[PDB]
């Protein structure tokens, strides 16, 4: 019954840049790309939303999750976003 | 009216490398783990060149199976090995073999022979002689 | 992998723009179309109970004199001797 | 029959007589007005027994059984309708005439008064429903299960005229069932074995055995346009009552062989059962169904003895109204998709959600929920069976139980999803796709209500 | 007397009242849920009657 | 019990040219889409592995078959085989009840139905 | 909308978190603690009690049995 | 024992509503996650569900298990039947001690409710009900049988301490 | 969507209503008020009993 | 797949599996870091059978004693209520036939319904030039160009790029 637009995502993603402590809160916001901050950096990136948003994180979203921002792209295509 | 190749034929050693793959593409050049020497064994009615059976089986299980549809709902072209029993079992999981449940239930087959025994409330047991004495033995008076 | 960047922005582009499109509804687009058209509790329960009452009591009065076995109700279970008999029990 | 074959002869001199495509509202309109001249004159008392008029007809007395032969005439022209108008008018129509011709011969048989007026009448068929197979069917493969068709009823049928003529000449005359009353007995022999053994074995042919019954899984896999001769095929399944007229009498006393038929009709009905849970056809499906509890029926006859005799008079029209409505469930859902393969059918239930009702009540007369007139049958046959030993339970029971499986089989393949394809099959079930699969269960569960008239002697 | 499972029979009677006005027999302003509730609301007290005849 | 069933297995480097035997298969899926995707179609694909599939196991196994084995005379030793055992079943009832019944009695005497 | 702003909880109190404080031996040691600590402290350590709690904190387990009896008694 | 799981099931299925997608006794917190009313109403029927001292079904349980003092049996069964009432008293803490009891944890945007009167009408007409099932029914029945009316040392209500444990 | 009685959160402990719970205080009462019959008056054997049953002489 | 990214596939699992038998949230974050050293064992080295028996030991206590039971996350190829709501099922084009007055709401809709059809009823001058082109014989995953060269539509459009959306 609660809805969701695009305003959440856009919280949670820029959000967790910061609750991990090794990233500090002072880098791009939605494209750092990652490789200017093998397994570790591309998996628990991904871990923390393994426990929030927890969609069991698929083969195919590991190549894609480099741009940040490319993350939050097919969330909505997943999450039926509106508009 | 398809009728080049319209079904299997006697093989399986027609030159079975021109069967797979001239038509009937379960092989790609006939080095594929699927070319159709898997007649079972013949001289039986089962499949002869058959695009049909021992291919990797035991399970189309409707997995994560993205690449196409290609599990079991979706139609994938031609990969048919096995049918009409799948659309309803599975693969391994991580237990093994065991046979544990029949000593599960052999857990009773040790008091199946205590159904033997009674099952009177008072007094205890003394289970050294026939100082129990069940039932009625002498009279009133 | 920069092969899929051309990909998924025209697809919001027009995935989005499909469900753009598809969120849609032109002032409430019902027409319905033609045409129209608590305290009582005076008929709404009436026509429910209260008429098929006499119809099958009148079922079961026409029922004992045309058939022989009617209601079969069985024995008094009585300890003392009463009034319904002369005689009664200590 | 006074006049019942005489008005129905008067509809032939009418299809090509009659304007262009006029002649299916006609030929429609004319047909139910029989129907009630059928229900009229019979249903009469009753009490040992009505002989009709004359040499021609005994009326149906023990069985009505006739009320059934006459509603399928007018309800296979709005199914046959489907997929036939591609033709020349004049060669449309004689595919009409000859189900019209298919329907006299029958209804002058089922009553039939004699033996000798039977076998004629009883060999009258399978001249029409063969033309049916060889014109206007499907693809091929057509030409040898017509001769399949072939070769077994008329292989079996003809020593009749060697054991019916060999009654005649001997004791009396079998132009009368009712001057039947002497019948000697009949001892064990060497010469009267083949004696009981030609008198039966034709009528294993029509209602099938767990032998020779390979080409009934022909006829209706093969099958015209869509299920038009297929439901008559029905009746003519059903139709070998004749056994109950025959062995009744005419050495009744021979059941030290009856064994062989009793078994042998016994593991082969919960063999064929399952010998269709890995078939890949859906005109297949129902045909191997429609052995089973067909095969039911043969232990309740020659096992003698009433009680037996009740649940099978009706468990003839059993499936004779079920599979009758299968097969229109099969003649439907082929004019979308022009195969009749059942696995391609993934996908179902959402975009025909009206006829899905009907899927439900169909199949709910296979497990018949026992207020119906088929578990009201099956419970004399239980009542039969165990009164000859404490063993036929088991064996008939688990037909119970496999069947019970079988037609949920279906059911849960029209619920699947995306369905992959499909850009045709988009009509939402016209008005003949559902007033045609009406009209089955509207008299069967009516039938229901005070099932008194299906009853036999009994 | 004759009362005792007189009114066990009308409780086994408006059961079928929501399924002869399924048969759009100028049926109700839909709110099936609701007169469902309201079906069986009433019959209950209808049940409590005949249980006090029994335990006399 | 069925199966273990082998998920894993070495590699590094087995067969190195072994690969794209996808290759085979995305041909076909290029075939399938291109045939999916059109502007009007109106109609079912062919699919000829389901043609393939039913009429060579419903028909063709009989032109395929061949008694030169007697594994394929041991059906032998499942259709005749319990048929004979229901009647020898059989056979030694109804007789053991009837000798019961015609010497000596134990029915109850209300028994009219039957 | 806007409520999980960084540099909020910033972890005080949470004997939870002394886990971290237990890898000082092996060193990991900073990043990162804030995801399960996310809800844990606050008002989310009000921690409902041991069979007191069902119970219901004695609260009204033994309430009314004094008040009802109980006069006449004569 | 009609009384009792449809109303469970039901107390439990707000639960599974509040959170939409989990049901799983992982991932859900204390009981006081402003949650007051059916947390009461489960721990009426988890204590009842321990083998009930003197909640709803102690006029059916007891007069059973102490019926089982006079019997004939295999007496493998009273050496069977008996150790189920602890497995059953485990059942109820289960729920309490890892969805009622520990820390808050589940994911975010907690989006819960419990504020719908047409639920609040169907807890509060069963649970009135729900108590004074074996009390008032068993009240008033007239007698069929005769009771056990022995149950000595050792051997009278120590199934209520195999519940304890 | 159309109704914001209850808040959505972020983990903040979104309050309730305040008066759901006054009857689930209420009814945590008159089950303990059902103490009462438990002992007062039921027993655990309202019996009697046996004194070993001995003598016999 | 290859032996490095194999690795990958079992390294997001290994602790996927963990917090199915954890009951605290920090009992399974205390975990993480713990499993981590001995997933720095070997941090950089060749890709040879060092590699491999680093994985040929990964066989055993991974499959050995693994997740009695885990989580699943209800929306997944597994788990309850998984493809539930499908007495909705979203039936795209099933909107055909109408014969109307059962057409008479939406206008907009269906005066729109008709407007990116075009799209798909052009696109063959476009997207078949460079189908035949863009596959070299007969060779991989045969996605186009993702702008197709000019404008990408989509290239699959329509069927993918109207896909059936969730609720
Ligand atoms: C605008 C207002 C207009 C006003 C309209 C007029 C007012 C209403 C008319 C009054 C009621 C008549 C209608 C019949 C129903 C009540 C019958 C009754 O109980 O009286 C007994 C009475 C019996 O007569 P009797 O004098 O008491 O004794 C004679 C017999 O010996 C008695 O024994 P028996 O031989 O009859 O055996 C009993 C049994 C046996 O009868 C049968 O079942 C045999 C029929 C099936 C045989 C198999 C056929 C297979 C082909 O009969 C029944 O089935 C009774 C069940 C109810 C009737 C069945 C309805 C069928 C439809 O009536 C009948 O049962 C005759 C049955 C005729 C059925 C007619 C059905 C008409 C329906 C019209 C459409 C209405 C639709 C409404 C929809 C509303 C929205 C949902
Ligand atoms: C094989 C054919 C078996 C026939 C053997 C000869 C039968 C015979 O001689 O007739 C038996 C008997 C008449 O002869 P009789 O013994 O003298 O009785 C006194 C009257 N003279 O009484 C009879 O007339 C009996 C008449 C029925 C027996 C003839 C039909 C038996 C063959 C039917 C078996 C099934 C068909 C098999 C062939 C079709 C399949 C290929």
């Amino acid at each position: 019954a609660p809805p969701l637009t695009l305003e959440g995502i856009k919280d949670r993603v820029l959000y967790v840049l910061k609750l991990y402590d090794k990233i500090d809160p002072e880098k791009l916001s939605v494209n750092s790309h990652f490789m200017k901050d093998d397994s570790l950096d591309q998996v628990e990136i991904i871990m923390a939303m393994e426990d929030e948003f927890g969609f069991e994180i698929p083969d195919i979203d590991a190549e894609k999750l480099m741009c940040p921002q490319e993350i939050v792209d097919y969330i909505a295509d997943k999450k039926d976003v509106y508009e | 009216a398809s009728h080049i190749t319209k079904d299997m034929l006697p093989g399986p050693y027609p030159k079975t490398p021109e069967e797979r793959a001239a038509a009937a593409k379960k092989y790609n050049m006939r080095v594929e783990d699927y070319e159709p020497y898997p007649d079972d064994g013949t001289g039986y009615g089962d499949y002869p060149k058959l695009p049909d059976r021992s291919q990797q089986e035991r399970d189309p299980w409707y997995d994560w199976d993205h690449p196409d549809l290609r599990l079991n709902w979706g139609e994938p072209m031609h990969w048919d090995l096995d049918m009409y029993i799948r659309n309803r079992v599975d693969t391994s999981p991580t237990p093994v073999n065991w046979n544990l449940m029949c000593k599960h239930l052999f857990g009773f087959v040790a008091f199946m022979l205590f159904m033997f025994w009674v099952g009177e409330t008072y007094p205890a047991y003394q289970p050294v002689g026939p100082k129990q004495y069940p039932y009625n033995n002498l009279y009133l008076e | 992998t920069p092969e899929e960047k051309l990909r998924l922005q025209q697809l919001r582009e027009l995935r989005r723009r499909w469900l753009k499109d598809q969120e849609l509804s032109p002032r409430e687009p019902v027409l319905p179309p033609q045409r129209v058209s608590t305290y009582r509790h005076s008929i709404f329960a009436f026509t429910h109970v209260l008429i098929p009452v006499w119809i099958i009591h009148y079922y079961l009065k026409y029922h004992v004199t045309t058939k022989p076995y009617t209601i079969v109700e069985k024995k008094p279970r009585i300890f003392p001797g009463d009034t319904i008999l002369e005689t009664g029990e200590v | 029959m006074l006049k019942y074959i005489i008005p129905t002869i008067m509809l032939m001199p009418l299809t090509w007589l009659s304007k262009n495509n006029m002649i299916w509202v006609n030929s429609t309109a004319h047909s139910l007005l029989i129907s009630f001249t059928s229900l009229l004159l019979m249903n009469q008392f009753g009490d040992n027994s009505l002989n009709f008029s004359l040499l021609f007809f005994s009326d149906s007395l023990s069985t009505p059984l006739l009320i059934l032969t006459m509603w399928l005439l007018p309800l296979m022209l709005m199914a046959s309708q489907h997929h036939l108008s591609k033709e020349n008018l004049t060669r449309k129509k004689l595919f009409i005439t000859m189900l019209i011709s298919l329907q006299l011969f029958l209804i002058m048989t089922f009553t039939a008064m004699e033996l000798i007026l039977f076998y004629i009448l009883f060999e009258a068929t399978l001249v029409p429903t063969l033309i049916i197979i060889t014109r206007w069917g499907n693809q091929t493969e057509r030409l040898n299960a017509g001769l399949y068709f072939l070769f077994y009823t008329l292989a079996g049928s003809l020593p009749l005229l060697v054991a019916l003529i060999y009654i005649q000449n001997t004791v009396g005359s079998l132009n009368f069932l009712m001057l039947q009353y002497w019948v000697q007995p009949v001892h064990n022999s060497w010469s009267n074995v083949f004696m009981w053994l030609a008198c039966m074995m034709a009528f294993m042919v029509k209602m099938p055995l767990y032998g020779l019954h390979l080409w009934l899984p022909k006829a209706h896999v093969e099958a015209p346009i869509a299920g038009s001769m297929v439901l008559a095929a029905v009746l003519l399944k059903l139709g070998g009552y004749g056994m109950l007229r025959i062995t009744l009498i005419l050495n009744p006393m021979t059941d030290f062989m009856a064994y062989p038929f009793i078994m042998l009709s016994l593991w082969g009905m919960i063999m064929t059962s399952s010998i269709c849970l890995r078939q890949t056809d859906l005109k297949s499906l129902i045909a191997y169904s429609s052995v089973s509890h067909m095969a039911l029926v043969i232990v309740a006859i020659l096992i003698q003895t009433p009680w037996s005799y009740m649940g099978a008079t009706a468990l003839m029209i059993a499936h004779g109204l079920t599979s009758s409505m299968l097969f229109c469930l099969a003649n439907s859902n082929y004019e979308r998709i022009h195969s009749r393969t059942m696995i391609l059918a993934r996908g179902l239930q959402t975009l025909l959600p009206l006829m899905a009702t009907w899927w439900l009540l169909a199949s709910l007369t296979n497990l018949a929920l026992p207020p119906t007139i088929n578990l009201i049958g099956e419970l004399f046959v239980v009542m039969s069976t165990f009164s000859w030993s404490n063993i036929t339970i088991i064996l008939m029971g688990v037909n119970m139980v496999i069947t019970a499986l079988y037609s949920l089989y279906m059911l849960i393949m029209t619920q699947r999803g995306k369905y992959t394809y499909h850009i045709n099959n988009i009509s939402p079930s016209f008005t003949r796709e559902n007033a045609l699969m009406s009209l089955h269960i509207l008299p069967l569960l009516l039938l229901t209500l005070n099932p008194k008239i299906i009853l036999g002697p009994l | 007397m004759n009362m005792f499972s007189s009114l066990s029979l009308v409780t086994l009677l408006l059961l079928t009242m929501p399924i002869m006005m399924m048969s759009f027999n100028t049926y109700k302003p839909s709110n099936y849920p609701l007169y469902v509730k309201t079906a069986i609301s009433y019959a209950f007290i209808t049940s409590m009657i005949p249980t006090m005849m029994f335990i006399h | 019990t069925t199966l273990d069933p082998a998920e894993y297995d070495i590699s590094s480097e087995t067969r190195k040219a072994q690969a794209e035997r996808l290759a085979i298969r995305s041909r076909l899926k290029r075939e399938y889409q291109l045939q999916y995707y059109d502007p009007s179609r109106r109609g079912v694909i062919e699919d000829p592995a389901l043609v393939r599939w039913t009429y060579a196991r419903s028909a063709n196994i009989y032109p395929n078959f061949r008694p030169n084995t007697k594994t394929s005379l041991l059906g032998a030793l499942f259709g005749i085989g319990p048929l004979v055992f229901w009647y020898y079943v059989f056979k030694t009832d109804r007789d053991r009840k009837e000798k019961l019944i015609q010497e000596g009695k134990l029915d109850r005497t209300f028994n009219i139905s039957y | 909308m806007e409520l999980p702003d960084y540099k909020q909880w910033k972890i005080e109190g949470t004997p939870l978190e002394t886990v971290q404080e237990k890898l000082a031996a092996r060193g990991l040691r900073d990043p990162w603690g804030r995801n399960e600590a996310w809800r844990y402290m606050g008002g989310f350590a009000n921690n409902v009690s041991f069979v007191g709690a069902l119970l219901k904190g004695f609260k009204w387990g033994f309430a009314a049995f004094v008040v009802a009896i109980g006069a006449e008694y004569y | 024992h009609a009384f009792f799981k449809a109303m469970l099931f039901m107390c439990s299925g707000s639960i599974i509503h509040s959170l939409n997608d989990e049901q799983d006794i992982r991932k859900m917190g204390g009981l006081f996650k402003a949650m007051p009313f059916t947390t009461t109403a489960l721990i009426v029927g988890s204590l009842a569900l321990t083998g009930m001292p003197f909640l709803t079904g102690f006029y059916s349980k007891d007069l059973i298990i102490e019926a089982a003092n006079t019997s004939y049996t295999n007496a493998w069964a009273l050496l069977m039947t008996l150790i189920a009432t602890s497995f059953t008293a485990i059942y109820s803490t289960r729920i309490i001690f890892f969805a009622l009891l520990g820390q808050p944890r589940f994911p975010t945007l907690v989006n819960i409710n419990e504020n719908n009167p047409l639920l609040i009408n169907s807890i509060k007409r069963l649970l009135i009900g729900s108590l004074f099932a074996g009390y008032i029914i068993s009240n008033n029945i007239p007698p069929t049988t005769i009771p056990q009316m022995t149950m000595p040392y050792y051997l009278k209500t120590t199934a209520l301490i195999v519940t304890i444990l | 969507g159309g109704g914001a009685h209850i808040e959505p959160r972020y983990r903040q402990f979104p309050q309730l209503t305040r008066s759901q719970v006054i009857q689930a205080e209420f009814f945590s009462a008159t089950m303990w008020f059902w103490i009462l019959w438990r002992f007062w008056h039921d027993s655990d054997a309202v019996l009697g009993h046996f004194p070993y049953p001995d003598p016999s002489q | 797949l290859t032996h490095q990214q194999k690795v990958l596939r079992l390294y997001k699992r290994a602790l996927r599996h963990l917090e199915s038998w954890c009951i605290h949230r920090d009992k399974y974050r205390y975990f993480a870091c713990l499993l981590r050293a001995r997933f720095d064992e070997h941090k950089n080295e060749k890709d040879m059978v060092k590699a491999t028996q680093l994985l040929r030991e990964a066989e055993e206590e991974f499959w050995h004693g693994q997740h009695p039971q885990p989580y699943i996350f209800p929306e997944s190829p597994g788990g309850t209520s998984y493809e539930r709501y499908e007495c909705y099922k979203v039936p795209e084009w099933c909107l055909d036939d109408w014969h109307p007055s059962e057409k008479a709401m939406y206008p907009d809709y269906f005066a729109k319904r008709e407007q990116w059809k075009k799209l798909r009823r052009e696109s063959w001058e476009r997207e078949v030039k460079q189908l035949q082109e863009e596959t070299p014989v007969g060779g991989p995953r045969t996605e186009a160009l993702p702008p197709a060269r000019k404008q990408g539509d989509l290239p699959p459009l329509w069927w993918h790029i109207v896909t059936r959306p969730r609720e």
